[PDB]
């Protein structure tokens, strides 16, 4: 069960821009998918997360309208969209796999991914 | 040669007997076809002896 | 008696990957270091396993 | 004069060694041969003999 | 392991074999149930999986 991502980038405050993630090794729409960011120096935020069937996210607080949840079935890889990016959103983004339990998630955290570092600066 | 309890006298690439079970004492015993071979015979003639 | 059983969570079942799993011995006979083949009813490789 | 393949040479068997299951009792073939009473055609009964 | 069908190959000796003659078309599992002091109720719903 590997999880891969997109590599780093560079962009001007302002712009939009958009990460994938690849999975393979497991079934892709058996398990929900779970997004976690980590600001340099500090720890976990989760901004919430998106069913693979339904394709239906869930955001949380203070994450509403920038961040964009996209999924596929075919090619069979996530997606993280973010656009007007502004200093604090400097961070290294983790893709984070749950099993789908129903309308209650569990905590079990069980594999993720390498990251994906973006840096907002002029 | 083990055998699982499952499972009688075993079998060869040329669908012969190798291995069997007894039926009594419940062993293991290997099965060789015995000695065989061709017959060839060295004459220097029927005229000479 | 019989009782239905009551608070429980209706959902749906899940998929996962069998790796070469199922596999079973087809007949009787003790072999050994020979590739056999053989015609019967198996798990396929790498099927969707409920 | 020369060498000729005639014919082929075998290790006769001494005796004969006969191997069966220490077993004792009597199939009871007269309790499905005498019996009192037959099922019908579409509800035949099935007996196990071992 | 933890909650994952484990990767490898395995090989499945025969158990028993059970001559019956019977027509099937479906199949159902036994799954066990607890009961104690922390699952309050009736039959019905004082349960634990
Ligand atoms: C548990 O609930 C089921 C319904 O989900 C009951 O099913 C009965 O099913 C038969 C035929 O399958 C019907 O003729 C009956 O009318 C159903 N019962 C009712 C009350 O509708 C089942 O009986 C319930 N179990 C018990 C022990 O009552
Ligand atoms: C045997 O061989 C000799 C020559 O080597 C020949 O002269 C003779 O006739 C042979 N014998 C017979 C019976 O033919
Ligand atoms: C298993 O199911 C998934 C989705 O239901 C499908 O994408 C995949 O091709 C299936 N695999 C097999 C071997 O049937
Ligand atoms: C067994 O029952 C099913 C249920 O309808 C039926 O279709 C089938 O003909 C029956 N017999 C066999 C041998 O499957």
């Amino acid at each position: 069960v590997q999880l891969v991502q997109s590599g780093s980038e560079l962009k001007k405050p302002g712009a939009s821009v958009k990460v994938s993630c690849k999975a393979s090794g497991y079934t892709f729409t058996s398990y929900a998918m779970n997004w976690v960011r980590q600001a340099p120096g500090q720890g976990l935020e989760w901004m919430g997360w998106i069913n693979t069937n339904t394709g239906n996210p869930t955001y949380a607080q203070g994450f509403t309208g920038r961040f964009v949840f996209s999924l596929d079935t075919s090619v069979s890889t996530a997606y993280l969209q973010i656009s007007s990016l502004k200093t604090e959103d400097t961070a290294v983004y983790y893709c984070a796999r749950e099993l789908w339990f129903g309308e209650l998630l569990s905590g079990d955290f069980d594999y993720w991914g390498q990251g994906t570092l973006v840096t907002v600066s002029s | 040669k083990k055998f699982l309890p499952f499972q009688q006298f075993g079998r060869d690439i040329a669908d012969t007997t190798d291995a069997v079970r007894d039926p009594q004492t419940l062993e293991i015993l290997d099965i060789t076809p015995c000695s065989f071979g061709g017959v060839s015979v060295i004459t220097p003639g029927t005229n000479t002896s | 008696q019989c009782v239905n059983l009551t608070t429980r969570t209706q959902l749906p079942p899940a998929y996962t990957n069998s790796f070469t799993r199922g596999v079973y011995y087809p007949d009787k006979v003790f072999r050994s270091s020979v590739l056999h083949s053989t015609q019967d009813l198996f798990l396929p490789f790498f099927s969707n396993v409920t | 004069k020369g060498i000729y393949q005639t014919s082929n040479f075998r290790v006769q068997p001494t005796e004969s060694i006969v191997r069966f299951p220490n077993i004792t009792n009597l199939c009871p073939f007269g309790e499905v041969f005498n019996a009192t009473r037959f099922a019908s055609v579409y509800a035949w009964n099935r007996k196990r003999i071992s | 392991l933890v909650r994952d069908l484990p990767q490898g190959f395995s090989a499945l000796e025969p158990l028993v074999d059970l001559p019956i003659g019977i027509n099937i078309t479906r199949f159902q599992t036994l799954l066990a149930l607890h009961r104690s002091y922390l699952t309050p109720g009736d039959s019905s719903s004082g349960w634990t999986a």
